[PDB]
RNA sequence: CCCCCCCCCCCCCC
């Protein structure tokens, strides 16, 4: 009689597969990384205030003395266990103040240098000594002109370097090309006064080892996240970490742009939607939203955590949905330079023609 | 005198 | 006075009576299989890649190694928890490390091998011995030109053989050919970085060997099944962990593509499903959907396990719904080179004529 | 020189 | 008896 019973919902039921499961994974059983107690706090300021100042050599492990100052900022033992619950078996090394010799400081002790678990104490060393030589030089072509948000010690120097740890954080569903560039860009401008206060810090390079940090040890980018999450939840902070917010929270819904752009499809009334070929596709496209509405607010960090699970949101089984979508970015100029790929030419011609008419038009309602 | 400086 | 009592609901009798059954059926009992405690990870990272970077003679126990692979990640206790649930008296057997002899390694130490059971240990010193003399040729003609990524040590290299045999998983329901086609066809393309990383990985060897070992041990399907699930569910992971998941659930309705075809035929309005012989049949087509709901998330995985209760999920006995849900898909060009087998010719040509005259023209709503 | 390899 | 096709994902701007 009727064809009321058809019906399936497979995506429910593998989000309900993936879900439900009672064994848990373990990954990196016998690695190791570093963290730094909360009590050298300062010590790893200066660290990360001594990589801005001055032009350096290397800097491969600048994005891991930014990981340094976050283990600080929530704690040692806190940081054990968010890497245990981001499902990595990696055991922390903690971090050691060591003299470095005969060297004398201004205080009359002996000058304490951080040794941190697989960062080389030479990178350190010569970052010190570089930044060391760099104040010498402008004090003594400067005299009394080096205020204190001018200096590495000034306490936003690692909210800096993670500013630029989170520009490159928001691009990471993209290439590296593109999320250097990206960050470059967008750091000339959303960094301007950090720019100004340190002219020589290296973008371009802190931003490449923040790449590579964030995909040699995937569990850091929870670890990340978990200091946004600290950051967003504190009464109070500084301009800098309410910058850093908000370029986390820029870096949200990252690896789901079909998603958004087909709530913006929806919301500009495109009547390419209304044709057939969409039409039979709404079904699954509902679907993949009450996928995003069951999981909640965790799914928009499934591509930044770089979980498996994440593919269940993919909209990459609907081509005429996805192709009217992708018409009406282009049509509102939306789209830019979005690479993702147009199945129905056609839909997506219609689609951006009557995109571009209800643009240009004016309408009153 | 590179490791007296304030920082 | 009316016909409304006359109803037999016998598929939902027939799942009843398989379901609610007092007794568990054993099997296997007299059999062991191998596993590998978790400790032993990245012993069995270096084995999963060293089959990926030399061409080898004989690729047998390649799967085998994966499903170690599975065992470390997931429990040498908790793996044999889970043979024993899919239903099977297997007794776990431990891999244990052997020194291979008088050989010693760049450490100063005995070098240790894996000793696996039901893997000649012959069979793993040729699989060493070969990767080793590859290596060695290579490293003779180019120096220092091995990245991390291109060494057998690299910790995803088990992850990418899992991915090898997760594509002949897909087409589990299938047969050897078609399935090791496929495999090949989309592994040339899905697992190009690894094929790029790794130029002589003999993707159909390792196919027929994961599609041997889904045939002989049937509890490792569950087995698999359990790595996807416990995959999924992990917070973070990699890449190629991601790219597992994919394959996996692109596994899921395998062997059911008629219920989900007829869901297409039913959203593609087919107006021949209104023909009084299919009329006839969607009494019993709903009530083998309504199956499938009671059934639930684990409906999609019954042809993966091989579950005796799959065929209750069969329209075999809807001989003209088949046809025009066959007729339908081939309209719409999406029947490929399915085989299934047509009953009704008539009706799968007009449905087949009413798809294609839907699909070539357009419309709006 | 084939078994110490760095792999 | 059943089954049988095809297919990673991502990618803009702020």
């Amino acid at each position: 009689m009727s064809l009321q019973g058809i019906h399936l919902s497979d995506l429910s039921y593998k989000h309900a597969i993936l879900k439900e499961s009672q064994y848990t994974i373990k990954r990196d059983v016998g690695t190791t990384t570093a963290v730094t107690p909360s009590s050298l706090q300062q010590e790893i300021t200066l660290l990360c205030g001594e990589i801005l100042y001055a032009k350096h050599a290397d800097y491969k492990y600048a994005a891991e003395i930014g990981i340094q100052y976050i283990s600080t900022a929530l704690g040692s033992e806190r940081v054990q266990q968010i890497l245990r619950n981001s499902g990595s078996e990696v055991q922390v090394v903690l971090t050691r103040t060591y003299s470095l010799g005969k060297i004398k400081n201004n205080k009359g002790e002996d000058l304490q240098m951080l040794d941190i678990h697989g960062v080389e104490k030479s990178w350190v060393e010569e970052i010190d000594k570089e930044a060391r030589k760099t104040m010498a030089t402008l004090l003594k072509e400067s005299s009394g002109n080096i205020p204190q948000n001018q200096r590495p010690s000034a306490p936003d120097t690692p909210i800096i370097l993670l500013c630029v740890g989170a520009l490159i954080f928001t691009k990471l569903a993209s290439t590296i090309e593109v999320g250097l560039e990206t960050t470059v860009r967008r750091a000339n401008r959303v960094l301007s006064d950090a720019l100004k206060r340190y002219p020589r810090m290296d973008i371009p390079k802190i931003a490449r080892s923040f790449y590579d940090l964030f995909e040699q040890k995937v569990y850091h980018r929870s670890l990340f996240i978990e200091y946004g999450k600290a950051l967003g939840s504190s009464s109070t902070g500084s301009k800098a970490e309410s910058l850093f917010v908000n370029i986390f929270m820029q870096a949200y819904g990252a690896g789901q742009t079909m998603l958004r752009w087909g709530v913006i499809a929806r919301s500009s009334n495109n009547i390419m939607l209304g044709h057939v070929s969409v039409q039979a596709e709404l079904k699954q496209v509902t679907e993949v939203y009450d996928l995003v509405r069951e999981m909640g607010p965790e799914s928009g960090l499934l591509h930044l955590r770089q979980s498996p699970k994440a593919g269940l949101l993919s909209l990459a089984n609907c081509p005429n949905f996805a192709s009217v979508v992708l018409g009406n970015a282009s049509g509102l100029g939306i789209i830019g330079m979005y690479r993702g790929r147009v199945p129905n030419t056609e839909l997506f011609s219609a689609a951006e023609s009557y995109a571009k008419s209800l643009k240009e038009s004016n309408k009153i309602n | 005198d590179i490791y007296q400086l304030i920082m």
